[PDB]
């Protein structure tokens, strides 16, 4: 398992001069993926007379 | 200080106890299933698994419901004498508990349940859903 | 407060076609 | 607040030298120019908890 960034996003604006305040804009995201594995396998048989 | 849960683990309605509804299974890498039960039963009810392929209309849609094979691990003797997946809610469950249950090897990319017959009328007292596990894509 | 994050499932093909500057041709 | 320049001059006649007065074509002209600066405000909380 492992961590992605969605986006950044937006954080902040051009407000105006003379405005003791401000805004929020956006968080961004953060996204948890993981993954699995996977097997292969076979088999072959004989006859062990052929084999001497 | 619950989070935000409906994220990583989601799920989804898959057996009403009317209708069932394939569900897509690509995103995620595990998943299981839960069982519910409204009303006391009256014998144990089977239902078969089935898995759909995406329709060749649209890559996107399930198409048919193909049903999921058995697989016996070391000490299943069982085998449901049909190699055909299935589970069966056993009679006597209380309406206030649940039940887990899973196939351990996947196959397409929708999964839905069906009541076998004749013990179909129980299934209208019975509610499956379906939780999957973290994100492949 | 509710909020949510949602996001889709099925991902669509991404065809375009590559054109480029034609056969040279003369104004006149 | 600075300073611009529109154009130059045009006296420097190449008049007749039997005319005895010389004359002023064109002085010039010179702009003041303005402007302001814009800002850039924002503004985020974390749940002290939440965050630790």
């Amino acid at each position: 398992t492992y961590m992605k960034i969605a986006d950044y996003g937006q954080l902040g604006e051009y407000t105006c001069d003379a405005k003791c305040d401000a805004e929020f804009g956006e968080p961004g995201n953060i996204r948890h993926l993981e993954g699995k594995t996977y097997d292969y396998r076979g088999v072959f048989c004989f006859n062990r007379k052929n084999l001497q | 200080m619950n989070f935000n849960v409906g994220v990583d683990f989601p799920s989804f309605i898959a057996w009403d106890g009317e209708e069932s509804f394939p569900v897509k299974v690509d995103g995620f890498n595990q998943f299981g299933f839960t069982f519910k039960t409204i009303a006391a039963l009256t014998a144990a009810t089977t239902f078969n698994i089935f898995y759909h392929e995406p329709s060749d209309a649209d890559p996107c849609v399930p198409g048919p419901a193909i049903r999921v094979p058995e697989v016996p691990f070391c000490d299943t003797v069982l085998l449901s004498e049909d190699g055909l997946a299935a589970v069966t809610l056993p009679e006597t469950v209380t309406p206030d508990s649940f039940c887990a249950g899973t196939v351990p090897c996947m196959n397409g990319q929708w999964i839905s349940i069906a009541p076998a017959t004749g013990s179909e009328t129980n299934a209208a007292n019975v509610q499956i859903t379906v939780t999957m596990k973290g994100a492949t894509r | 407060m509710v909020k949510l994050n949602c996001r889709p499932l099925c991902q669509a093909p991404t065809a375009s076609r590559l054109v480029s500057p034609p056969c040279f041709i003369c104004r006149g």
